[PDB]
Order: C-alpha cells, then sequence, then structure tokens
RNA sequence: AUGAGGUGGCAAGAAAUGGGCUACAUUUUCUACCCCAGAAAAACGAUAGCCCUUAUGAAACUUAAGGGUCGAAGGUGGAUUUAGC
C-alpha cells in the first residue's frame, strides 16, 4: 500500500497502489454516499483502503489545475456498471474535503425519485412537491460533513417558515440547516435555500464549493412517484430535483461540479446502458453540456493484482486455493477484471 | 333432404342471414357509432330489433355438413371429429396423416 | 381460379433514385412513416384496396405520384417546426450552441478581458471541433470513439488539460 | 434418458489426466485405454473444473432450490457464506489474541464441520427399529434437517442468509435445534434399542 | 403532446392515403371496419356452409 | 373504387351526417370485395334513410341537404 | 303426433363431494431492469362481493376485459392419498 496517504500528493506513480482513509476522516466526510458493499467491507476490515486509479488521478489533476474565476466546470465520471465510479467520486470528495472545500455531496439522486411516501405538495410553491424525509436525511449528513464551514455563511434574505417564524439576513446558514433538520415539514425548503446560498456564496468567493452528485441521470430520468390521482410526476416537479438542476447549471464559479453516472438504481433504463447520452437522455445531456466525461473501466492487470494482494493481506480470501495462481486466474476470468464483480466473488471466498 | 330438422333450421337461418345481411349492416352502422343523434340511434335500434329473428348472425350454428353434429366441428373441413377421423383414417383426405413426434 | 391474395401489389422504390432535395426527402419520409426503411432507403407501398391487380397497381403508382408531388410542395404550417420535429440534430440555434456561447462569455467576463463577440468566439477552430463532436454524438453512433472526441473538444474549449 | 446405456458419466478432474503414465497401474492403464473407445455424457452445466467448486455446497444449493430457481438458490448460498465469514471476522477482531487462535474464519470449513456435526449416526426404519445409516443418507439427512430448520416459520421476517448463517455457526459449535434434532433421533433409537432384533439385516 | 407539425403531417398523410381525416373515437371507428370487411353472413364460408 | 366521396353530393358538407358519411365512405373504399355498384348502393341507401328520417334530423337540429 | 314450427322460460343452492386455480409470504410483495438496485413487511392474501366503463352481440345482472370500491377466509393443513427416474 502507499506510504502516501495524502489525497493531494499521491500521483501517477501510485497508480494501482492503495490509499488509506482514517476512521476520523470517514466519520467527518462520508456519513453517506459510500457504496453499501464498500461500507460493509470497511466495517469488516476496520480499514478504508481505496486503490489509486487513473480516472480518479485525472479528475484530481483537473481539480488541482482548475481556475476558480471561470464558471464551474462539469466533470462526469462515466462507464460501465460497478467499475468504481462512485468510489472515484468518493476519492475526489475526500481530496477536496482535506483541501477544505464545502462538499455539497448528493450520495444518490435515484433515492429521491422513488419509494417516497411522505411526498407532499410544496407549501412555498404548490406547483412542486416536497420530500421531507429525504430532505432531512440529506441535511443531517450534510451538516455532519461541513459543520465547520456552516457557521461562516451569512444568509442574504429573509426566509419565512411560517406566518410567525422566519430566519433573517445576516444569520448563519447553520440556522437554516437546523431549522430544516428539526422542523421536518420545512426540510425541503431548507435544502433549497442551502443550495441557493452555497451557489451564490461560491461566486462571491466566500469558499470553494465542490458539488458531487451520484446518479446524476436521475435529475432527468422519469420518476416512479404518483399523484393522489395515481398520475405520474415529472422529475422537475420535485423541489429537490428542481434545486439540484439549478445547482448543476454552470452559471456560477468558485467551485467545480462532479457527477457520476449510475445505471444501478436508475428508472426506465436498460442494464447494458452505460453511454452518457443513453443514461442521461437528450434533455440531461443538453442540461449538463458542455462537460468533460471521465471513463472508468475494468481493472488493468496491475490493479487486479493490487486488489487481490489487499484481500490476501486482510485474509479475506479464506479459501484454501485462493492464493494459488489458478485461483487468481479463475477470479480474473469470472470478474473479467470488473471491481464490483470481483468484490462480490471474493465476498464468499 | 338435409340430415335432420336441426340442419334444416340452420340452413334456413343461413339463408335468412345472407338475405338480410346488407340491411342489418346498414342499420347497425348507425347504432355502432357516437356521432349521430341519440334519437336516430334509438329508432335504428328499434328497427334492427324489428328485423326478423332468424336473420341474427349469432343464431348461425356451425354444424357438421355430413352428420349435423352441433359440436366438435373442425372449421377448415366443416366435418365433425368423428367423420373427419373416419375419412382421414381411411386415407381419403390429402396430406392429413397420423401425427407422431 | 380466384384467390384474394392475388390482388396485392407491392411497389418498391429507393428514394435516392428519385429527384428529391433534402427538404422534400424528409417531408416524404415523415408523410409515409414506417413504409420507408432507412437501412435500405427504400419506400415500399402495399396496395390491397382495389379488387383487381391492375386497379391496385394503378393505385400504387398514383400513391407514389401524389406523395412525390406533395413532398415537393411546401405547406405554410411547415414553418412551425418544433426543434424535436427534425429527424436530425442541428448544432446551429441549439441548446449546445447556446450553452457553449454563454460559457465562453462567462469565461471572458471572469478573465475581465471582455474584448470578444459571439461570432468571433464561435468561429474558432476549437468551436468547429466541438460542433463536429456534438453532431457526431447526437446523430451518429454513440460510442467511446465519439465520447473521446467530445471530451477533447470540451477540454480545449474550457482551457483544462 | 436420451443417453443410451453405453454413454458413461464424465470425469472432471484435471489431476486425473495430468497424472504421469508411470504412476499408473496396469488396471488404471487399461481403464484409460478403454475410456478412449467409450462415449461420454456431456458435462452437466452444474459442475466444472474450477478449484472453487465444492460439491457439498453445490448439493446444499440444489436442495435449497425451489421451482428451478437455481440463480436465487446460488445467491442465497453465497450470501450465507459471506455472512458467516463476516461474523467470524467480527468475532476475531473483538476477541483477544489467545481466542483469535481458536476463532475459525473459513466459511467452507465452518459449513463442512457444521454439517458433519449435524450428521446422525443411527436412524429409525419401520420393520420402528434402530438401524445403521449409510453415509449418503447421513449427509442427506444433515442437509435436509438444516434446510428445514432454516425454513421453519418460527423465525419471523428474518432472511434466509442470516438464519442459515446463525444456524450453521450454532451447529459448528455443537448447539442449536439441528443438533437437538440429531440428539432426539439418537434418544428415540436408544429407547427402541430393545426392538433392534426385529431387523432381519 | 404531439407538435402541430407532426399533427398536420399525419393528417395530410391520412388525406393522401385515403384514411380517416377527422378525429374520431374508438366507438365510432367501428364503422370503418364494419364497412371495410364483408358481413359475416355474406362470406362464402358462412352462407354456403352446407352443400 | 377509392375516391367515393364524390358521391356524397346530396349530404350536408358539415355536421354529424357528414362525419358519419366520411367514415362510411372510408370503410367502403377500404373494402376490396364489394363492387363499385354495391358501394354506391350502400351510399344511396344511407341517403334514402336520412331523407326519410329528415323529420328526426330537423327535430334534433342536424341540418340536412 | 312420441312429428314439425314459433314465443317465453330453468341453469339456484339446504348439503355433500372430485378436479383445477389463487393463496397462506421474506427463497415473499411493489417498482426499475430482466437478474450487482430501492422500498414494504401485520402486511401477505380474492380471478370473491358491489359500482362504473369497454369488447361481441338484435338482445350482457347473464359472457369476457379493464377500471374503481373491498382488503374477506386462511397462516403449510388428520387419517389417507396423487404424480414423478
Ligand atoms: N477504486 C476502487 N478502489 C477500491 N474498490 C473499488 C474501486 N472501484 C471499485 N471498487 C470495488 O467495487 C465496488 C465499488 O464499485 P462502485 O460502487 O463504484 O460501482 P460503479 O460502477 O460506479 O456503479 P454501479 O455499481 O452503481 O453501477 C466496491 O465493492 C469496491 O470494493
Ligand atoms: N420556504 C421558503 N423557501 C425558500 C425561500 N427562499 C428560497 N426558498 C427555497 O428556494 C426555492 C426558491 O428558489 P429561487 O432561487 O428563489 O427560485 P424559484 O425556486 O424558481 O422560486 C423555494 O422553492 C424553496 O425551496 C423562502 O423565503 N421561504
Ligand atoms: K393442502
Ligand atoms: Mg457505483
Ligand atoms: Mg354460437
Ligand atoms: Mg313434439
Ligand atoms: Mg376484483
Ligand atoms: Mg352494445
Ligand atoms: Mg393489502
Amino acid at each position: 500500500r502507499t506510504n502516501e496517504n495524502d489525497p493531494a500528493k499521491h500521483g501517477d506513480q501510485h497508480e494501482g497502489q492503495h490509499y488509506n482513509i482514517s476512521p476520523q476522516d470517514l466519520e467527518t466526510v462520508f456519513p453517506h454516499g459510500l457504496p453499501p458493499r464498500f461500507v460493509m467491507q470497511v466495517k469488516t476490515f476496520s480499514e478504508a483502503c481505496l486503490m489509486v486509479r487513473k480516472p480518479a488521478l485525472e479528475l484530481l489533476h483537473y481539480l488541482k489545475n482548475t481556475s476558480f474565476a471561470y464558471p464551474a466546470i462539469r466533470y462526469l465520471l462515466y462507464g460501465e456498471k460497478g467499475t468504481g465510479k462512485t468510489l472515484s467520486l468518493c476519492h475526489v470528495i475526500h481530496f477536496c474535503a482535506k483541501q477544505d472545500w464545502l462538499i455539497l455531496h448528493i450520495p444518490d439522486a435515484h433515492l429521491w425519485v422513488k419509494n417516497c411516501r411522505d411526498l407532499l405538495q410544496s407549501s412555498y410553491n404548490k406547483q412542486r412537491f416536497d420530500q421531507p424525509l429525504e430532505a432531512s436525511t440529506w441535511l443531517k449528513n450534510f451538516k455532519t460533513t461541513n459543520e465547520r464551514f456552516l457557521n461562516q455563511i451569512k444568509v442574504q434574505e429573509k426566509y419565512v417558515w411560517n406566518k410567525r417564524e422566519s430566519t433573517e439576513k445576516g444569520s448563519p446558514l447553520g440556522e437554516v440547516v437546523e431549522q430544516g433538520i428539526t422542523r421536518v415539514r420545512n426540510a425541503t425548503d431548507a435544502v433549497g435555500i442551502v443550495l441557493k446560498e452555497l451557489k451564490r456564496q461560491s461566486s462571491l468567493g466566500m469558499f470553494h464549493l465542490l458539488v458531487a452528485v451520484d446518479g446524476i441521470n436521475a435529475l432527468w430520468g422519469r420518476t416512479t412517484l404518483k399523484r393522489e390521482d395515481k398520475s405520474p410526476i415529472a422529475p422537475e416537479e420535485l423541489a429537490l430535483v428542481h434545486n439540484l438542476r439549478k445547482m448543476m447549471k454552470n452559471d456560477w464559479h468558485g467551485g467545480a461540479i462532479v457527477s457520476a453516472l449510475s445505471q444501478t438504481g436508475s428508472l426506465f433504463k436498460p442494464r447494458k446502458a452505460y453511454l452518457p447520452q443513453e443514461l442521461l437522455g437528450k434533455e440531461g445531456f443538453d442540461a449538463l453540456d458542455p462537460f468533460i466525461p471521465i471513463l472508468v473501466s475494468n481493472y488493468n492487470p496491475k490493479e487486479f493484482e493490487s486488489c487481490i494482494q489487499y484481500y490476501l493481506e486482510n485474509n479475506w480470501l479464506q479459501h484454501e486455493k485462493a492464493p494459488t495462481e489458478e485461483g487468481k486466474k479463475e477470479l480474473l476470468f469470472l470478474s473479467n477484471a470488473n471491481p464490483s464483480l470481483l468484490e462480490r466473488h471474493c465476498a464468499y471466498l | 333432404h338435409y340430415v335432420d330438422w336441426r340442419m334444416w333450421r340452420d340452413v334456413k337461418r343461413r339463408k335468412m342471414a345472407y338475405e338480410y345481411a346488407d340491411e342489418r349492416l346498414r342499420i347497425n352502422s348507425l347504432r355502432k357509432n357516437t356521432i349521430l343523434p341519440k334519437i336516430l340511434q334509438d329508432v335504428a335500434d328499434e328497427e334492427i330489433a324489428a328485423l326478423p329473428r332468424d336473420s341474427c348472425p349469432v343464431r348461425i350454428r356451425n354444424r357438421c355438413v355430413m352428420t349435423s353434429r352441433p359440436r366438435g366441428v373442425k372449421r377448415r373441413w366443416r366435418l365433425s371429429r368423428i367423420v373427419f377421423r373416419h375419412l382421414a383414417d381411411h386415407g381419403q383426405l390429402s396430406g392429413i396423416q397420423r401425427a407422431t413426434w | 381460379v380466384r384467390n384474394p391474395r392475388a390482388r396485392v401489389v407491392v411497389l418498391r422504390v429507393k428514394l435516392s433514385s428519385l429527384n428529391l432535395d433534402d427538404h422534400a426527402k424528409k417531408k416524404l419520409i415523415k408523410l409515409v412513416g414506417e413504409r420507408y426503411c432507412k437501412t435500405t432507403d427504400v419506400l415500399t407501398i402495399k396496395t390491397d384496396r382495389c379488387p383487381l391487380r391492375r386497379q391496385n397497381y394503378d393505385y400504387a403508382v398514383y400513391l407514389l405520384t401524389v406523395l412525390y408531388h406533395e413532398s415537393w410542395n411546401t405547406e405554410e404550417w411547415e414553418k412551425s417546426k418544433t426543434e424535436a420535429d427534425m429527424e436530425e440534430y442541428i448544432w446551429e440555434n441549439s441548446s449546445s450552441e447556446r450553452n457553449i456561447l454563454e460559457t465562453l462569455l462567462q469565461m471572458k467576463a471572469a478573465e475581465k478581458n471582455m474584448e470578444i463577440n459571439k461570432e468571433e468566439l464561435l468561429g474558432t477552430k476549437e468551436i468547429e471541433e466541438y460542433k463536429k463532436s456534438v453532431v457526431s454524438l447526437k446523430n451518429e453512433e454513440e460510442n467511446e470513439n465519439s465520447i473521446s472526441q467530445y471530451k477533447e473538444s470540451v477540454k480545449r474549449l474550457l482551457n483544462v488539460t | 434418458s436420451r443417453y443410451s446405456p453405453e454413454f458413461k458419466d464424465p470425469l472432471i478432474d484435471k489431476e486425473y489426466y495430468r497424472k504421469p503414465v508411470e504412476e499408473l497401474t496396469e488396471e488404471e492403464k487399461y481403464v484409460r485405454e478403454l475410456k478412449k473407445t467409450q462415449l461420454i455424457k456431456a458435462a452437466p452445466a452444474g459442475k466444472t473444473s474450477s478449484v472453487f467448486e465444492d460439491p457439498v455446497i453445490s448439493k446444499f444449493t440444489n436442495m435449497m432450490m425451489i421451482g428451478g430457481n437455481k440463480v436465487l438458490a446460488r445467491s442465497l448460498m453465497i450470501q450465507t457464506l459471506e455472512a458467516v465469514k463476516r461474523k467470524q471476522f467480527e468475532k476475531y477482531h473483538a476477541a483477544s489474541a489467545e481466542e483469535q487462535a481458536t476463532i475459525e474464519r473459513n466459511p467452507y470449513t465452518i459449513f463442512h464441520q457444521a454439517l458433519k456435526n449435524c450428521e446422525p449416526m443411527i436412524g429409525l426404519v419401520p420393520i420402528q427399529v434402530p438401524v445403521p445409516l449409510p453415509d449418503r443418507r447421513r449427509r442427506f439427512l444433515a442437509m435436509k434437517w438444516m434446510i428445514t430448520e432454516c425454513r421453519d416459520k418460527k423465525h419471523q421476517r428474518t432472511l434466509m442468509p442470516e438464519k442459515l448463517s446463525h444456524k450453521l455457526l450454532e451447529a459448528f459449535h455443537n448447539q442449536g435445534p439441528v443438533i437437538k434434532r440429531k440428539h432426539d433421533l439418537h434418544k428415540m433409537a436408544e429407547a427402541n434399542r430393545a426392538l433392534a432384533h426385529y431387523r432381519w439385516w | 403532446s404531439l407538435s402541430e407539425y407532426a399533427f398536420r403531417m399525419s393528417r395530410l398523410s391520412a388525406r393522401l392515403f385515403g384514411e380517416v381525416t377527422r378525429p374520431t373515437n374508438s366507438k365510432s371507428m367501428k364503422v370503418v371496419k364494419l364497412f371495410s370487411e364483408l358481413p359475416l353472413a355474406k362470406k362464402k364460408e358462412t352462407y354456403d356452409w352446407y352443400p | 373504387h377509392i375516391f367515393l366521396e364524390k358521391h356524397l353530393e346530396s349530404f350536408p358538407k358539415q355536421g354529424p351526417i357528414r362525419h358519419f358519411m366520411e367514415l362510411v365512405t372510408c370503410g367502403l373504399s377500404k373494402n376490396p370485395y364489394l363492387s363499385v355498384k354495391q358501394k354506391v348502393e350502400h351510399i344511396e341507401w344511407f341517403r334514402n334513410y336520412f331523407n326519410e328520417k329528415k323529420d328526426i334530423l330537423k327535430e334534433s337540429n342536424i341540418q340536412f341537404n
């Protein structure tokens, strides 16, 4: 594994080499958004080693060479199912967190467009619907992630939560975050206000802002939610989706936008869809256009060997014949170097 | 000299239906639409009812042409299963053969 | 000797074999619908309406004649073409063009060297490459080959390498 | 069976073929020569030459299968193995250095030892009479007892991977309703001991 | 739903091919098939069933 | 065989009767079995029926002729 | 007329019984996909009941399909018994 655990200093020489993430960093940075299987692996091994891969290295280099004066650049982690797109986004997130950016991290947009039972028409705007449970759940993890930067932000308007309760210009954004977290009915409006304030303050220069959205295609893919009349609800009618589209719009600077495509959890998209237009539809492609796609593919031989060595070091591959080169080749064939399939295979060996 | 009175009745029904099909089609076209006035559709309904009973196509029964069997009649040959089996087994129907697969 | 299936006629013609411009070809394609196979660029008209073979053949020829003449003819409502009404994507006056224009304007505003113009910005070879890549993605086969070109063009335009 | 009786079952074992000619006996040489003239049934889609092929686990998966849902049966088996391994790793880490020596972590070893502990020695057959059990019947009874115990309704809303992993660990430690059932069979056999003479074989 | 361009093009195509031009419901569309097909009785299989 | 609407000279150029006769003519034109004389006979029958029922048409406010 | 024709009419369930279907769920249910996902989970469970619409038909409470409404019985079932190499 790498002796260089710094997210910013590790470079091409560390390709296919591991990279540790301390439990304190995990608690402070990833209350959400880690793949469930990787979370389970972390809990099992008491470690959070991520392999330094070429896509993550390239995206890190782009972010380092960015110029905050220009409007926020949109990068799109892209590729096949279970190739490490989400973990590459997590790597970039950890890098920026250690670089002291405000990380507006959406762990999975797909969760916001299905299964919601608390869906209600938004009081602030009857045209749109609110998702109080999801809003509060995201807000809690967002506060946990970026509490230190939260106090510094000065809100620029007066936001009324009722005819009697409001938050005033010059107040910390922590006030709005706490209001949304506590008063569940106002969580969606709090999330919208937070997105607005972060987007504008990044341009003002108050702080560097990294928007990091997984499953970005959900912002334009059809939703499975229904009205009271059993009628389908378009994605924009959700307040969270509307505000996140506004955030994705590149009409701001002082930050960068990184989105990761994900067929998993997507609605009305075939399994073998991994191209950007195919996953995003034409609407989403034009919305995110222009953007820089970053491909993530199956492990190269060195990455495969490094991952196998990590598993052997942890003794995860308890199978007697797993260490043998025959077992190594069997795993390589069965997973075809796909990290997700290889992890699932090694899960029961 | 049809096989039985039932076959004779079915023949009468087929003749009557062929005779009145055009009139039935015309009158039923008015009823089976949502354009013309409901009063016109109702008068058309009473007229189609007024047409003779045997003219109704639903009253045509597909009986075997050789034994007047009211059921088990293969449409392609218009023969009850018994008569069709007789002829096919004796080999008097082209192509048909005992199936084995 | 009668057989109802004998009255069916099929007229096949390659649209490219006719004297048709782009507009007339597209209008004819949209008028005829699934009767035209794009893979072979073949319009096939099946006539079974008339009782007789000669009648069906003459009707098929008449259908071809009227379709051709009306495709060449242009209707007033044609002007009201929704951007999605086109079988092909046109970069000009497109969301991609608007977005890249606004992005370049914002970039130069941030640079504070606002000595630019829309046509000046969009005439650069970089914009030509970006337009080519966008058209490739929207109209040609989507693949890693096209995605690489799009990525390179967008990188050069955004000034990140 | 579409196979004629002449067809012989396939032998999938790389070592058997890589064995040098010198080590072969005359009987083995004759068998190898004969097999060159015999027809061989197409290898079933179940078993392969993968070093990670465990026939015991494959048979357990087949037994757990319902209505030909082999994919779901395999998924349940792999989930159970993963759960067993994860529980073992958690116990290993939570345990002291001494107990870490004792704490096993190989799910295959755990599964095999659990089924072996659940194998019953003496059965009962109507003739009821205590009787010896052949090895195949012992193994099948162990597997079926495990699967039935996991399928018992007494467990509410708990998923099969978790249920089976818990029962497998209990059996590996010589506890649980499966071992209780084996003990009950042994006790009934002891109680009917006196009737052992009724058996004519 | 459909762009007016597509709507007008479809109606013009219907006019060209002799199809129904005016909008119509499924119930009333039955007349088109009723008059396109022969009546069940008028079919030879139906009225000449018996020799 | 196809352009049968030229026979609908007597019927109103608009209204429920015109729409229904448009449907009937489309069906007859699509019909490949009936002869031209039989199609014209169907149209004539509808004409006669509506002429006979003109009283109901006037009562229902559907202009005829 | 024990023949022929026409109009109209039964066909329900005190009760039992054979077969089949649907279930009693977590190896389940809903959704996406059609097999690397997210939710449900005291809900599961009617193809049953009632109302409406539509298909066919001259005629639909009679038939079928759909929609709405309802969320019922039941919680793997005794002896015994069926089929399967
Ligand atoms: N760079 C990496 N370092 C470590 N593990 C990785 C890496 N990339 C993938 N993995 C492994 O694969 C899984 C992560 O894959 P990930 O969740 O990113 O999939 P994805 O392909 O981006 O998209 P999806 O699976 O949602 O289609 C984990 O099990 C992890 O162990
Ligand atoms: N309740 C409430 N929500 C607000 C307020 N200001 C902003 N928001 C949130 O942000 C949204 C308004 O965003 P804005 O940029 O004004 O544009 P809009 O969404 O098109 O109106 C609202 O729908 C809320 O989600 C406010 O004063 N009260
Ligand atoms: K039963
Ligand atoms: Mg992923
Ligand atoms: Mg009948
Ligand atoms: Mg009598
Ligand atoms: Mg029902
Ligand atoms: Mg009706
Ligand atoms: Mg229910």
